[PDB]
C-alpha cells in the first residue's frame, strides 16, 4: 500500500454490487490460493472480511512454467461492468521521431504497481472474493481488496493520477529532468554528468520509495539500445525492431495481414514501402483462414520490400532549433511516399498515403490530400507544421486550386524539379471551338439483358452507332464520347446529356480504376482543344434527340 | 448566490468528445489562460474518475483567446435551455435597419455553476507527441459557450437592461449565447451614440463589454432572385446552357416554359452558331424572366425542423449561399464576395461566409444553421480556428459532392 490519496468512486447509477458465483476448485488450488491470500493480507493489500458483505466475484488460479509460483486470477468482469466509468487512460505512445536528445537516459520499472496504490474505501466491498472449502462442507474464506486490483476498470487511470501526483515534489525540486510516464514504467532523461545523472536517479528511487513504490537498482536497471513498442531507441538515433517476412507457397489472408501490418509499421523508416498490391488482395477478404493467391504485381512489390528492407536504416532525434522540412515523392499506382528531416543525410520519419477509397483522382489532388496527412502528422508528433518541398510548379498548382470546386490550404512550399513531376495532363475548354466539328453522342442499355449501344451524330452529318455487350447505362454514356473522342479531329465538340459521363470528365482525373475512363484521358491528352458541354435529355434540344435515337 | 440546478435530459450520459491536437504556440496559450482561471477560481483541476471530455482551442488581435467547443454539452441540455430556461426571438430585429452585436459573455464568469454539474464540463489541455496525459480542468462557473450560461443569468439580463428599455422603447435587444444584438431604425449616427449609451449603462451595472475602439442591416435580407443571362446575340450553346439552367429552375418556380426555346435550336446544328430567337422564343423568356422574378410561393419557415445552409465556390473570391430546410424551398439565398484582401486562402474565405450566414441565421431566427461545407474534413478540421472570430460553433458536415450547378446558383 501507500500513503497516497485514494480516489473516490462510484458505481453505475442504478447498479449494485457483483454477486456471482464461486465454482468450486481442486485442493492443490485452495492451498496456493491460502499461501497467497495469508501473504497478501500479512501486507494488507487484502483483509478477511464477515458475512455482511453480500457481494462476490469468482477466483482462479493458474501457474507460469510450473513454476513455484501459482498465481491468483480474479475475473472482475461483472463489477468492471458495473463500475463507473474515468478519465481514458493514455491512447497513443510518444514517437522517437518526436524525443529530443538527452545526455543520458534511465528506465525504471514499478513492481506491484496496483497493488502499491489503495483503493477507495467505500468501494472496498463491491471487491470481495471467496476461496471455498475443500468439499463445501467448511466454510469459505471470505476477502476484500484494500489496494487497485489487476483487472479492474479503474485501476490503469488511478495509478497513472496517483504516480502523477508523487512525481510532482521531485519534479519541482529538478526543473531540469525530463520524466515521461508510461504504464508501469518510468523513462527518466537528463543533461547532467553520468555521476550527477546517476545521482538524481537515486535521488529518484529514494523518494518513490518512500511513497510506497519499488523500483529497480544500478544492478538490474536496463542500459540502451532500449526496446520499447517495437521500436529500438538508441542514444543518438532510432529505428524500428527486426523485421522478419516470412517465406511460403501458400498465403493465407491472416498471413497477408500480418505481412501488411509489418510493412506498415517498417514504413515510418524505411523509405519506398509500397503496400498497394498485397492490399489490393485483402480486398474482400473475408474469411480469415482462406487461402488466397498472389498476384504478379502483388511478388514484384514484395520483391522490392525485402530489397529495401535487406539494408538497415535508421532516424534522428528532433531539435527544436533546427528547421522541419517535408518532402513528398510521386511512387506511381496512386501512391506516394514522404520523408521528414531537419538535416540532409538522417531523416526525423518516412512515410507513405495512398487514395484507396476515390476510383478516380487527380496527381495534384493526391499531392494535397498527402500535404494534409503529413500536416496532421507534424503537428502531433512535433507541436508544429512543416515547410514542404513538393514536385510541382505554382502555375500549375495554382491553377488547380483557382478552379477547383472545394476550398484547399496551400501552405508553404517550394517546388523541386525531381521527376516524376506533377502537371496538369489536359484541359478541357471554357468555351465552344468554333472551327470544330460538333459530335452529339448518346448511349444508353438495357439493365436485364446487358446489351447497350453507343453512338454520335455531328454537325457535318457524320453518324455512327456500335454495339456494346455486358455493359451499363453509365459505361455506354462514357462510350459515346470515347467514340466521340476517336473518328474527331484534333479539336471537337462534344455534346452530352449525362450528367454522370459530364462530372467524371469536368473533374478532369488522369488516372482511373476503370479501362474506359483511361482511354478517354489518353485522347483528351492526344486532343488539342475539347469542348464538352451539356443538355437536359429528353428535351428533345436540337441534335440530342436525333443522338436518342439510338 | 445559490445555483440553478442544472439536469441533464433523462437518460443521457455527457459529453465524451476527443481533443483534438494543437499546434505547441496555441497549447502555451491554453496553459497561460487557465493557469490565470485557475487562479481566479473559474476552474480547477478534476481526477481520473471524471471521464468526460469538451474540445478546447486557441484563437485570437494580439491577444490569445480560449474557445471551448460546447456543442455537444448543449445537444445533451437542450430542455435546460431551450424549454425550462429558453429565450423567445423578437422578429421585429430583422427589420430594423441596424443591427450592432455586442459580446456580453464576460458577465457569466461571476455566477457559480451548479456543483452537480461542473463534472460535465470538463476539458484537456492536450500535450505534443502524447508526453502528458493532458491538464485537465472543469468549470466552477458559468462557462461561456455553453447554452445553459445565457439562459440562468437570463433574469439578471433582463433587469440591467430594463432601464435602457424604459428610456428607448424602440430599440430591440435579443440574447443568443454570449451576444447582445441590439437593433434600431436610427441614423448611422444615432445608433452608435445609442449603442455607447447601451454600453455605457452596462458598464455603470457592472458589464464589461470589451467593445473599446460589428454593424449588420438586415433590410436587404431576402432570397436573391434567379437572373437569366442577357444577351445581345444568341448561340446554339447560348440557348442550350439558357434552356438547361431554366429547366432546373422548374424545379423551384412552377410554370416555366421551355418548349419553344427547345425548337429553336432544331437539328444537329453547331455550337458556335448564330440562332437568333423567334418570336414566339422571345416570349417564353419575357415569360420566364418575370416568373423569376416573384418570389416562390408557400416556402415557409418550421420551426419544429433543423436550418441547413449550402455554399459553393464561385472564383474571384465569391461564394453564394442557401438557407433552406426542406429541398428548393430556400428560406433564404445570398452572395458573400470576401473584402479584397491580399490574404485571401479559401478556408480565409470560407470560414468568414460561415460566420456571417451564422449570424444572419440568428438575426432573422434565433438558431443556427447545419453548414454543407465544400472542404476536405481533416483540411477544416485543422485549419479553421485562424480565422474564426465568433464565440459559438455552428453544426456542420462536408459534401465531397462537386454540384456541376455554381452556374446556375450565380
Ligand atoms: N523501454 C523504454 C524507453 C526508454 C526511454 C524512453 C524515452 O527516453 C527519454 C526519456 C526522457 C527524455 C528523453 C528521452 O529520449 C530522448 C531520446 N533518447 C532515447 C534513448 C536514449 S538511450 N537516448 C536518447 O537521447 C522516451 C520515451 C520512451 C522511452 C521508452
Ligand atoms: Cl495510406
Ligand atoms: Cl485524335
Ligand atoms: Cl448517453
Amino acid at each position: 500500500i501507500s500513503p497516497i490519496e485514494t480516489v473516490p468512486v462510484k458505481l453505475k447509477p442504478g447498479m449494485d454490487g457483483p454477486k456471482v458465483k464461486q465454482w468450486p476448485l481442486t485442493e492443490e488450488k485452495i492451498k496456493a490460493l491460502v499461501e497467497i491470500c495469508t501473504e497478501m493480507e500479512k501486507e494488507g493489500k487484502i483483509s478477511k472480511i464477515g458475512p455482511e458483505n453480500p457481494y462476490n466475484t469468482p477466483v482462479f488460479a493458474i501457474k507460469k512454467k510450473d513454476s513455484t509460483k501459482w498465481r491468483k486470477l480474479v475475473d472482475f468482469r461483472e463489477l468492471n461492468k458495473r463500475t463507473q466509468d474515468f478519465w481514458e487512460v493514455q491512447l497513443g505512445i510518444p514517437h522517437p521521431a518526436g524525443l529530443k536528445k538527452k545526455k543520458s537516459v534511465t528506465v525504471l520499472d514499478v513492481g506491484d504497481a496496483y497493488f502499491s496504490v489503495p483503493l477507495d474505501e467505500d468501494f472496498r466491498k463491491y471487491t470481495a472474493f471467496t476461496i471455498p472449502s475443500i468439499n463445501n462442507e467448511t466454510p469459505g474464506i471470505r476477502y476484500q481488496y484494500n489496494v487497485l486490483p489487476q483487472g479492474w476498470k479503474g485501476s490503469p487511470a488511478i495509478f497513472q493520477s496517483s504516480m502523477t501526483k508523487i512525481l510532482e515534489p521531485f519534479a519541482a525540486q529538478n526543473p531540469d529532468i525530463v520524466i515521461y510516464q508510461y504504464m508501469d514504467d518510468l523513462y527518466v532523461g537528463s543533461d547532467l554528468e553520468i555521476g550527477q545523472h546517476r545521482t538524481k536517479i537515486e535521488e529518484l528511487r529514494q523518494h518513490l520509495l518512500r511513497w510506497g513504490l519499488t523500483t529497480p537498482d544500478k544492478k538490474h536497471q536496463k542500459e540502451p539500445p532500449f526496446l520499447w513498442m517495437g521500436y529500438e531507441l538508441h542514444p543518438d538515433k532510432w529505428t524500428v525492431q527486426p523485421i522478419v517476412l516470412p517465406e511460403k507457397d501458400s498465403w493465407t489472408v491472416n498471413d497477408i495481414q500480418k505481412l501488411v501490418g509489418k510493412l506498415n509499421w517498417a514504413s515510418q523508416i524505411y523509405p519506398g514501402i509500397k503496400v498497394r498490391q498485397l492490399s489490393k488482395l485483402l480486398r474482400g477478404t473475408k474469411a480469415l483462414t482462406e487461402v488466397i493467391p498472389l498476384t504478379e504485381e502483388a511478388e514484384l512489390e514484395l520483391a522490392e520490400n525485402r530489397e529495401i528492407l535487406k539494408e538497415p536504416v535508421h532516424g534522428v532525434y528532433y531539435d527544436p532549433s533546427k528547421d522541419l522540412i517535408a518532402e513528398i515523392q510521386k511512387q506511381g499506382q496512386g501512391q506516394w511516399t514522404y520523408q521528414i528531416y531537419q538535416e540532409p543525410f538522417k531523416n526525423l520519419k518516412t512515410g507513405k498515403y495512398a487514395r484507396m477509397r476515390g476510383a478516380h483522382t487527380n496527381d495534384v489532388k493526391q499531392l494535397t490530400e498527402a500535404v494534409q496527412k503529413i500536416t496532421t502528422e507534424s503537428i502531433v508528433i512535433w507541436g508544429k507544421t512543416p515547410k514542404f518541398k513538393l514536385p510541382i510548379q505554382k502555375e500549375t498548382w495554382e491553377t488547380w486550386w483557382t478552379e477547383y470546386w472545394q476550398a484547399t490550404w496551400i501552405p508553404e512550399w517550394e517546388f523541386v524539379n525531381t521527376p516524376p513531376l506533377v502537371k496538369l495532363w489536359y484541359q478541357l475548354e471554357k468555351e465552344p471551338i468554333v472551327g470544330a466539328e460538333t459530335f452529339y453522342v448518346d448511349g444508353a442499355a438495357n439493365r436485364e439483358t446487358k446489351l447497350g449501344k453507343a453512338g454520335y451524330v455531328t454537325n457535318k452529318g457524320r453518324q455512327k452507332v456500335v454495339p456494346l455487350t455486358n455493359t451499363t447505362n453509365q459505361k455506354t454514356e462514357l462510350q459515346a464520347i470515347y467514340l466521340a473522342l476517336q473518328d474527331s479531329g484534333l479539336e471537337v465538340n462534344i455534346v452530352t446529356d449525362s450528367q454522370y459521363a459530364l462530372g467524371i470528365i469536368q473533374a478532369q482525373p488522369d488516372k482511373s480504376e476503370s479501362e474506359l475512363v483511361n482511354q478517354i484521358i489518353e485522347q483528351l491528352i492526344k486532343k488539342e482543344k475539347v469542348y464538352l458541354a451539356w443538355v437536359p435529355a429528353h428535351k428533345g434540344i436540337g441534335g440530342n434527340e436525333q443522338v436518342d435515337k439510338l | 448566490i445559490e445555483t440553478v440546478p442544472v439536469k441533464l435530459k433523462p437518460g443521457m450520459d455527457g459529453p465524451k468528445v476527443k481533443q483534438w491536437p494543437l499546434t505547441e504556440e496555441k497549447i502555451k496559450a491554453l496553459v497561460e489562460i487557465c493557469t490565470e482561471m485557475e487562479k481566479e477560481g473559474k476552474i480547477s483541476k478534476i481526477g481520473p474518475e471524471n471521464p468526460y471530455n469538451t474540445p478546447v482551442f486557441a484563437i485570437k488581435s494580439t491577444k490569445w483567446r480560449k474557445l471551448v467547443d460546447f456543442r455537444e454539452l448543449n445537444k445533451r441540455t437542450q430542455d435546460f435551455w431551450e424549454v425550462q430556461l429558453g429565450i423567445p426571438h423578437p422578429a421585429g430585429l430583422k427589420k430594423k435597419k441596424s443591427v450592432t452585436v455586442l459580446d456580453v459573455g464576460d458577465a457569466y464568469f461571476s455566477v457559480p455553476l451548479d456543483e452537480d454539474f461542473r463534472k460535465y464540463t470538463a476539458f484537456t489541455i492536450p500535450s505534443i507527441n502524447n508526453e502528458t496525459p493532458g491538464i485537465r480542468y472543469q468549470y466552477n462557473v458559468l462557462p461561456q459557450g455553453w447554452k445553459g450560461s445565457p439562459a440562468i443569468f437570463q433574469s439578471s439580463m433582463t433587469k440591467i437592461l430594463e432601464p435602457f428599455k424604459k428610456q428607448n422603447p424602440d430599440i430591440v435587444i435579443y440574447q443568443y449565447m454570449d451576444d447582445l444584438y441590439v437593433g434600431s431604425d436610427l441614423e448611422i449616427g444615432q445608433h452608435r451614440t445609442k449603442i455607447e449609451e447601451l454600453r455605457q449603462h452596462l458598464l455603470r451595472w457592472g458589464l464589461t463589454t470589451p467593445d473599446k475602439k460589428y454593424e449588420l442591416h438586415p433590410d436587404k435580407w431576402t432570397v436573391q432572385p434567379i437572373v437569366l443571362p442577357e444577351k445581345d446575340s444568341w448561340t446554339v450553346n447560348d440557348i442550350q446552357k439558357l434552356v438547361g439552367k431554366l429547366n432546373w429552375a422548374s424545379q423551384i418556380y412552377p410554370g416555366i416554359k421551355v418548349r419553344q426555346l427547345s425548337k429553336l435550336l432544331r437539328g444537329t446544328k453547331a455550337l458556335t452558331e448564330v440562332i437568333p430567337l423567334t418570336e414566339e422564343a422571345e416570349l417564353e423568356l419575357a415569360e420566364n424572366r418575370e416568373i423569376l422574378k416573384e418570389p416562390v410561393h408557400g416556402v415557409y419557415y418550421d420551426p419544429s425542423k433543423d436550418l441547413i445552409a449550402e455554399i459553393q465556390k464561385q472564383g474571384q473570391g465569391q461564394w453564394t449561399y442557401q438557407i433552406y430546410q426542406e429541398p428548393f424551398k430556400n428560406l433564404k439565398t445570398g452572395k458573400y464576395a470576401r473584402m479584397r484582401g491580399a490574404h485571401t486562402n479559401d478556408v480565409k474565405q470560407l470560414t468568414e461566409a460561415v460566420q456571417k450566414i451564422t449570424t444572419e441565421s440568428i438575426v432573422i431566427w434565433g438558431k443556427t444553421p447545419k453548414f454543407k461545407l465544400p472542404i476536405q474534413k481533416e483540411t477544416w478540421e485543422t485549419w479553421w480556428t485562424e480565422y474564426w472570430q465568433a464565440t459559438w460553433i455552428p453544426e456542420w458536415e462536408f459534401v465531397n459532392t462537386p454540384p456541376l450547378v455554381k452556374l446556375w446558383y450565380q
